[PDB]
């Protein structure tokens, strides 16, 4: 019975990874312009503020190659509330 | 070959049933025909994205759909 | 003494844990995958000692990923200059950084 | 870099001068050596999650492991010198001066 | 202790010096320095007397802190490389800890506090493991990580360990302890040549390694711990005081012997690098413990002794201990400085 | 909300301790053919309370201990243990649901000896510190054998998972391909709560008998909120119930008559036998259980290996 | 107060060595590590890494402290405790002022003075703990260490068997 | 170093697939079947550019194709495809398993008013080949050149000129 059993959950969680393999390039795009949206407007709110600061290049790489480096969890996030923050850093290993 | 083994299951049925059932797991997978499909259902089993390939202009065993028929199938895992 | 016993006997003892750019489960990539190969690729062959002059910048782009001290470093200065003029009242948080936009995706 | 490692270390060395020079009991030498363990733990536990190295997930257990087995071996030291003196109290251990 | 759980823990204390020795990630360079610990702890209490119980619990304390600091400077390594390979480090901070470290699983200086100890309190051929065995996973490991070590400490704990073991016998009676002191002084003569050229450090592992073994060798085969003990040796065997006297004259360091062949090419690999001074002080130095070696055989071993009436039953049984490689070590001990040009196998 | 489901969880685990006394009292009562209490309420179910409020004023010890401090941590840890054990357990649905639920259980259990530990050192009384150093070898060489055919039942799982382990047991119980795992485990869950005839804390004096009913009624209650808990893992664990999503009900019902079953099965087997010798429990664990639980676990390895039957890790 | 929590728990954690290697008792040593166990299992926790906690939780605390415990009763049956104890903790809460006051700090190393929530990553793993599927690598590319391990512990019960003979 | 180069909002402007994680795990089967072309174009151009940048466009394509999938479910079948997400939805874990009668309603709807066939069990983790028009990236890393090799060993193997020349040894 658990190897008839067994067989059959497997197959159903061969179903679950297809779905979520079909869903993947969609949540992949929407998380492209996710990270670009808050990486922009960090940028925007960088120029208004780093205006009294002398010597200052605003959206100035800290790395010396040109490749894109994926954004840390304090960039994106770096300038927005603390709810959203804590959301952010730890929804999912707080979450029940 | 009967006499000790008889001797033991006598004085120490625990120790016999033990190392019965450890021999038994040792060299039962060995002789099963399953242990095959067990390999086939790990590596059928699809955690990462399956990564396209850019399409050189010679690779026929390659789909250009998931529903073309060539590819790896699962007919074997939707039988058994 | 390196008796280098693994080469010479062609086995994989522990060449697997060695590097973060090494074959893992599943093919998870680590944080610096690209800076950490970067590096060997540049490094490789070439002797140590020409390493650490001929290699540098490659090592301090994957010393960065790994420490993130230079993001840390401006990430400190634009928020205490953000304060700075928070409590001097010459700049108002946007509703987009302040929590009233209902985020996109 | 990070902060909560400047913390992990200041406990391992905290923990490395309570073994150095204090000359009092021996299980309290041995708890100092597993509090460097622990500290060393959660120390490449850090590290490992936070650079997602995938592969050295292991490494922490073995670092249990093995030094758990290594603290087993300490405690049945101590407890030959517990057959011995009637005490753990390091300064016994002072036949071997001469 | 059953012969067959005997070959298995030596064969355990083997495995452990060879995990060190061969392994790439430094992981397994730990799990071998905690093998190698966790199997030599029975070798020391063989005997079960409360010396060894004492002598294997400090033991135990300082290569157990020892290998705490060791996975302390992997872990720093691991920060600020982010990986695991074992060759050079990529801190200052973790290169001063497993220097430390290292310097303590060998009985350097300053960490030399239990070397006289332990030996004292262990069998010879436990002491002889100690003294021989011990030495090489960690001279190993200072081989691999040459370009990270910090060369003043290097040099600072080497003249201290050759100044520690060299006015640290000569006070010493027992042949454990005088044996203690000189490994201390030998493996200070080791790593300060080991930035210069580390065939050399090889060289004086292997010429220490073999003196070593015949010294212990020949303590076993007289069973004598004691300066007074190896006076008594001449009315019973009388080859073996010419063999702890040529041996003895060897670990000095005079010529022509072939312990002078390790120290004299270190000097001869420190002056190259322009350092004058300090191989000067360092052979300044080996002349105190040549120097107590040379009262340790002047007054108490050539000029014979008085005796005691029951050798006179020792007259009339042979020696059936199994003296394995004595004539060898005897030979390689002493007369190896015509092929001193044999070190370039080391390379 | 949430504080209301906390509070749903944990104050009805101490009344259906405390109701537990009643049933332990009556049960046994007609096993030896006599009654338990039927005079202090309408079939005794005032005799709890009663029991309750009479411990909480009489006049506790407060000795000369060694530990004032580890006194008051013995029942502060025996309760928290005891409470914090059942936020996992899937009813059909936790408190806290997560992945790593066995384990958890598993690792908090493991915690519960310090209880032990302590009130044997707070007692100046050296017996009562050997006869507490006899509970805790008892209960640390029990959870050997928990971890292991726990493993060995988690290979056919998939997962930690306490709410995958109903998935698990769908079609059938895990009791079928896993009875000898079953009785060992079950036995062994005897002897961790220190039960018969397991118990050591009765005759050759236990380790809290320096306890008088300021602590003590905490202790037995926290002790009985293991057992509960324990009958209901193992109720989890081999005798899965069915599962409705659209009336978790069902499964409540289900697995609540099955878990009491399986308490008063303690009650039934304490009822029943005499007790052991502490090295027969010592010589039961590492000379019968032990070879038999590493046997099984290696034939839990191979087998769904060689069945092509591993279990989903999701 | 909240995003700087795994913070709190390693200065607990800090406090907690100082509250057991200043050493008035084994006793109080063990009791002062079990509680650090417990707070810098919370700082591991607190990072995803669920498995590396709970191993803390049943095999430091719930295996080994155990018998740390054990062997204090059985075997075991101030001033310079409480003066190091508070030299401790006034070392640490003045270095806490200072990577507060300064968000920057030099020891031995150079240390960020804000929260350590920053340093993390954006991304998922999909259907699996990447720490869980590393540790389940054991057994598919970790064959030599589990073989040096095992014969550790074989080498283990082996040398525990004989040096507590005496004979 | 230099100025990171971010596109503008305008840039990131697309209609959202503005529907919750039951409703996307619901029609998933025939999405990866008939959204198959612009998905693997996106994902091929997303592991070979390495950059998110680079992939706007193609991605707007994704969520072009997505929400002209989803307006072909509502023109035709909505009644049968929303009975089906409620009770996909209800599920804590979302299985599959519990919904069967639903999915047979919607997929009975599908096949006969769009034709649609859903795929079997295997066919959406197949790897497939994607005929694109954008040049193969000659360098993705943005890698700069690798320092040069030390010279090999070559010439035949001499002996030592007067031996090991060590103070007086002759050999
Ligand atoms: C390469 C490195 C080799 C290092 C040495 C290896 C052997 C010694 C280590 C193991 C050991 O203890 O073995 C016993 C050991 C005897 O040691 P012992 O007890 O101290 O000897 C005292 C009496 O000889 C005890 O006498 P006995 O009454 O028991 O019987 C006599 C015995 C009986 O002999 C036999 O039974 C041997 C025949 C059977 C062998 C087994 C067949 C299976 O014959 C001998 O022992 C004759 C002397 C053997 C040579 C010893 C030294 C070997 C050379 C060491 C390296 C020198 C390097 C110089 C470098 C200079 C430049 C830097 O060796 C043997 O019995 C056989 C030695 C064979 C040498 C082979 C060399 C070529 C290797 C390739
Ligand atoms: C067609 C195919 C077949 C043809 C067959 C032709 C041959 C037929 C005859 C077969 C026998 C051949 C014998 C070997 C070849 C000749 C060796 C020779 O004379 O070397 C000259 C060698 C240098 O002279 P040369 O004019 O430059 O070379 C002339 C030849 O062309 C020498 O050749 P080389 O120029 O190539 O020399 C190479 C180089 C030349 O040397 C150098 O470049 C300088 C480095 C030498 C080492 C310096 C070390 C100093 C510190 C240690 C001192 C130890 C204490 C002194 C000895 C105490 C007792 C052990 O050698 C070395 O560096 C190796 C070390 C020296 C080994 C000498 C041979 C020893 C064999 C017998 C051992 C018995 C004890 C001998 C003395 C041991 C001390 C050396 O002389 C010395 O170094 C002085 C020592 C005396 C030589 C040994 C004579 C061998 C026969 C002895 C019989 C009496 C034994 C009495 C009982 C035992 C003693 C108590
Ligand atoms: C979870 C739901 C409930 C589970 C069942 C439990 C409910 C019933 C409980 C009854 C009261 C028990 C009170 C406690 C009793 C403790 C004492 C006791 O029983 O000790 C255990 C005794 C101990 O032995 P002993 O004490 O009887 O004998 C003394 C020991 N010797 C002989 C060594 C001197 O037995 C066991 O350990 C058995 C454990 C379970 C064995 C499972 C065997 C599986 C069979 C495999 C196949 C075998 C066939 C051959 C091979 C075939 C291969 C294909
Ligand atoms: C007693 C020894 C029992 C185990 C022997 C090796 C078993 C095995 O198949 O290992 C394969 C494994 C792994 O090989 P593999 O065949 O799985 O390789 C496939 C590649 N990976 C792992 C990336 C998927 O180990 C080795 O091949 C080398 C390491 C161990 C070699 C044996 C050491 C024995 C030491 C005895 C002392
Ligand atoms: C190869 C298969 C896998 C093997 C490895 C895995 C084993 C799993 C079980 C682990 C058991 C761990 C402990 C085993 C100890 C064995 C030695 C032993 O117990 O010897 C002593 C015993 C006599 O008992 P005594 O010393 O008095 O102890 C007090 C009890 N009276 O003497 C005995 O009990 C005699 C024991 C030997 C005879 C047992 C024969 C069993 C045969 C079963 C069928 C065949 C199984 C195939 C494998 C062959 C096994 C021999
Ligand atoms: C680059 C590095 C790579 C590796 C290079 C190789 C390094 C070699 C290091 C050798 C270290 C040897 C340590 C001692 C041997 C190990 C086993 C042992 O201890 O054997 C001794 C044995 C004990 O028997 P037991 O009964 O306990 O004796 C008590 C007396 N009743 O029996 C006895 O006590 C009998 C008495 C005589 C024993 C003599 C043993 C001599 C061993 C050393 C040989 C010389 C070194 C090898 C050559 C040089 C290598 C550098
Ligand atoms: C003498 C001192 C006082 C003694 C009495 C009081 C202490 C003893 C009784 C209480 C014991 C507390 C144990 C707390 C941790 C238990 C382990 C744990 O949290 O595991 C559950 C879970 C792992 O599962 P997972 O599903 O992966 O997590 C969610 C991710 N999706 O992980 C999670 O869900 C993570 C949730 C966030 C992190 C939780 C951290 C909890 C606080 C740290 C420990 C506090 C107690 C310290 C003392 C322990 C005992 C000495
Ligand atoms: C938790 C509540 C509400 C009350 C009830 C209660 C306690 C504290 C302790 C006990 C208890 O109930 C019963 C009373 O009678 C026996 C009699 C026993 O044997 C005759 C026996 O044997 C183990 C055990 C017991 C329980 C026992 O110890 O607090
Ligand atoms: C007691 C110890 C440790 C040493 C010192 C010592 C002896 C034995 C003998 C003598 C000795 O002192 C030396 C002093 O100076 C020279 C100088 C000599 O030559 C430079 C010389 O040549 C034979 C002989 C001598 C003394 C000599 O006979 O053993």
């Amino acid at each position: 019975s658990m190897m008839r059993w067994n067989r059959e959950r497997r197959r159903l969680q061969i179903e679950d990874f297809e779905a979520r393999i079909a869903l993947m390039p969609l949540l992949q795009a929407e998380k492209d312009r996710r990270v670009l949206q808050m990486l922009r407007e960090n940028l925007e709110e960088e120029a208004t503020i780093m205006k009294d600061v002398p010597g200052w290049k605003v959206g100035e790489s800290v790395f010396h190659t040109t490749r894109w480096v994926t954004p840390m969890m304090g960039e994106l996030y770096g300038l927005r509330t603390g709810e959203e923050i804590l959301s952010s850093t730890y929804g999912f290993i707080w979450y029940t | 070959v009967a006499a000790f083994l008889k001797n033991v299951w006598a004085k120490e049925p625990v120790l016999v049933a033990s190392f019965a059932i450890a021999g038994l797991a040792v060299i039962l997978p060995t002789l099963s025909p399953y242990t095959k499909y067990s390999l086939m259902i790990n590596r059928a089993t699809p955690y990462n994205y399956p990564v396209p390939l850019r399409d050189d202009g010679n690779m026929p065993d390659v789909p250009s759909h998931p529903q073309d028929p060539q590819g790896p199938s699962l007919e074997w895992l939707k039988r058994l | 003494p390196f008796f280098d016993v693994q080469k010479k006997l062609g086995v994989d003892l522990d060449h697997w844990m060695t590097i973060q750019s090494a074959e893992q489960p599943h093919r998870i990539p680590a944080r610096c995958h690209a800076f950490e190969k970067e590096w060997i690729e540049c490094a490789h062959g070439i002797g140590s000692i020409r390493a650490e002059k001929e290699c540098k910048i490659e090592f301090e782009d994957f010393r960065e990923c790994l420490l993130r001290q230079k993001t840390m470093k401006r990430l400190n200065a634009i928020k205490r200059q953000r304060d700075k003029l928070i409590k001097e009242g010459k700049y108002t948080p946007p509703p987009h950084h302040s929590g009233q936009e209902d985020l996109r995706p | 870099m990070s902060l909560v490692y400047m913390n992990i270390m200041m406990a391992f060395t905290v923990s490395l001068t309570g073994l150095l020079m204090y000359r009092s009991h021996l299980m309290s030498s041995l708890l100092c050596l597993e509090g460097m363990m622990l500290s060393l733990f959660i120390l490449a536990t850090l590290m490992i999650l936070n650079s997602h190295f995938t592969l050295a997930s292991m490494m922490p257990i073995i670092l249990l492991v093995f030094a758990a087995c290594e603290a087993a071996l300490g405690l049945s030291l101590l407890v030959m010198v517990s057959n011995t003196y009637g005490t753990d109290y390091v300064q016994n251990l002072n036949l071997l001066q001469c | 202790m059953n012969p067959i759980i005997l070959i298995i823990i030596l064969m355990t204390v083997m495995l452990g010096t060879i995990i060190v020795m061969i392994s790439t990630h430094w992981l397994l360079i730990w799990i071998g320095f905690e093998m190698n610990m966790l199997a030599i702890i029975p070798i020391m209490m063989k005997k079960h007397n409360p010396r060894a119980t004492e002598a294997s619990t400090k033991y135990f304390l300082t290569q157990s802190t020892a290998s705490m600091l060791l996975m302390m400077a992997i872990i720093i390594n691991l920060m600020f490389s982010g990986q695991w390979t074992v060759m050079k480090l990529f801190n200052p901070m973790a290169s001063m800890l497993m220097t430390m470290a290292l310097a303590m699983k060998l009985g350097m200086a300053p960490f030399h506090f239990w070397v006289p100890e332990v030996t004292q309190g262990i069998p010879l051929s436990s002491g002889l493991i100690l003294l021989t065995w011990q030495k090489l996973a960690p001279m190993s490991v200072l081989y691999q990580i040459l370009p990270s070590i910090n060369l003043d400490l290097i040099l600072t704990l080497s003249i201290l360990s050759i100044t520690i073991g060299g006015w640290g016998g000569l006070n010493q009676t027992q042949l454990r302890k005088i044996m203690a002191y000189s490994s201390i002084a030998h493996m200070g003569w080791m790593t300060a040549v080991l930035l210069y050229n580390p065939t050399m450090t090889l060289l004086n592992l292997i010429i220490y390694i073999i003196m070593t073994s015949t010294m212990f060798t020949l303590f076993m085969a007289n069973s004598t711990t004691t300066t007074l003990s190896l006076s008594h040796t001449w009315n019973k065997a009388p080859i073996m005081t010419i063999l702890v006297l040529i041996t003895l004259l060897s670990m000095g360091g005079l010529p022509p012997l072939s312990g002078f062949m390790p120290k004299w090419m270190i000097i001869q690999e420190m002056t190259k690098n322009d350092s004058i001074i300090l191989p000067t002080l360092m052979a300044i130095t080996a002349l105190l413990n040549l120097y107590f070696y040379m009262r340790l055989t002047y007054s108490t071993a050539l000029t014979m002794f008085p005796s005691t009436n029951n050798m006179k039953m020792k007259w009339q049984f042979p020696t059936t201990k199994r003296m394995t490689l004595l004539p060898t070590m005897t030979v390689l001990s002493t007369m190896l400085l015509p092929l001193t040009p044999i070190l370039s196998i080391l390379e | 909300m949430f504080m209301i489901n906390v509070l749903t969880l944990i104050i009805p685990i101490l009344l259906a301790v405390a109701f537990l006394t009643l049933v332990e009292r009556k049960v046994l009562g007609y096993m030896q053919f006599r009654k338990g209490p039927n005079v202090v309420g309408p079939y005794g179910l005032l005799q709890p309370i009663a029991d309750a409020i009479k411990l909480f004023i009489k006049e506790p010890l407060r000795p000369a201990t060694s530990s004032i401090s580890m006194f008051i941590l013995a029942p502060i840890l025996a309760l928290t243990l005891a409470l914090t054990m059942w936020i996992p357990l899937p009813m059909p649905y936790p408190l806290i649901n997560m992945n790593l639920g066995v384990l958890f259980m598993l690792a908090m259990s493991s915690l519960a000896v310090y209880s032990i530990l302590w009130s044997g050192w707070a007692s100046n009384s050296k017996y009562a510190l050997i006869g507490a150093l006899r509970a805790v070898a008892q209960t640390i060489s029990y959870e050997v054998t928990l971890a292991i055919i726990l493993l060995s039942v988690l290979l056919m799982n998939g997962s930690f998972t306490l709410s995958t382990l109903i998935i698990t047991q769908e079609q059938v119980w895990l009791i079928f391909p896993a009875w000898p795992l079953a009785m060992m485990w079950f036995i062994s869950t005897l002897a961790e709560t220190n039960r018969a005839p397991f118990d050591l804390t009765e005759g050759e004096s236990g380790f809290n008998v320096e306890y008088a009913a300021g602590p003590f009624a905490l202790f037995f209650m926290a002790e009985y909120a293991n057992i509960i808990m324990m009958n209901i893992f193992t109720t989890t664990l081999f005798l899965g119930a069915f599962h409705n999503p659209y009336m978790p009900e069902l499964y409540t019902i289900n697995f609540t008559i099955k878990s009491l079953l399986l308490s008063i099965t303690f009650l039934w087997i304490r009822a029943s036998y005499p007790r052991f010798r502490y090295d027969q429990l010592m010589h039961l664990l590492w000379k019968n259980f032990l070879p038999l639980t590493l046997a099984l676990c290696m034939w839990h390895v191979s087998l769904p290996i060689l069945l092509s039957s591993i279990p989903p890790q999701t | 107060m909240m995003t700087y929590i795994v913070f709190i728990l390693s200065i607990i954690f800090v406090m907690g060595f100082v509250g057991f290697s200043s050493k008035p008792s084994p006793i109080y040593g063990g009791l002062g590590l079990i509680v650090s166990g417990g707070v810098g299992c919370g700082i591991v926790l607190n990072f995803g890494g669920s498995f590396l906690g709970l191993m803390v939780f049943l095999i430091y605390l719930g295996g080994m402290m155990v018998v740390f415990g054990y062997t204090t009763a059985m075997a075991t049956e101030n001033k310079v405790v409480l003066g190091t104890f508070i030299t401790g903790l006034l070392m640490e809460f003045l270095m806490v002022y200072y990577v507060l006051k300064d968000k920057e700090v030099e020891i031995v190393f150079k240390f960020n003075g804000m929260g350590d929530w920053v340093i993390y990553d954006t991304g998922d793993s999909g259907f699996f703990s990447e720490e869980a599927m590393g540790i389940a690598a054991l057994y598919s590319y970790g064959t030599w260490l589990v073989i040096v391990t095992g014969w550790s512990l074989l080498i283990g019960v082996v040398v525990i068997m004989e040096i507590t003979r005496g004979n | 170093p230099g100025i990171v180069e971010l596109p503008s909002l305008e840039d990131l402007k697309v209609q959202e697939v503005k529907v919750s994680s039951s409703v996307l795990k619901a029609a998933a089967h025939h999405y990866g079947a008939q959204c198959d072309k612009p998905n693997k174009e996106f994902m091929l151009c997303r592991w070979e550019e390495k950059d998110p940048r680079r992939c706007l466009e193609e991605g707007k394509l994704v969520n072009q194709c997505a929400l002209e999938f989803f307006r072909q479910i509502k023109r035709h079948c909505a009644e049968p495809f929303t009975e089906y997400w409620t009770c996909i939805d209800y599920s804590g874990l979302q299985l599959f398993r519990r919904c069967r009668k639903e999915q047979a309603q919607f997929d009975k709807c599908v096949l006969d008013k769009l034709g649609w066939v859903r795929p079997d069990l295997g066919e959406l983790s197949k790897v497939t080949k994607v005929k694109t028009d954008r040049p193969l990236p000659e360098n993705p890393y943005h890698s700069r050149a690798r320092p040069e090799p030390n010279p090999e060993v070559e010439g035949d193997l001499k002996p030592a000129r007067h031996g090991s020349r060590l103070f007086f040894w002759t050999m």
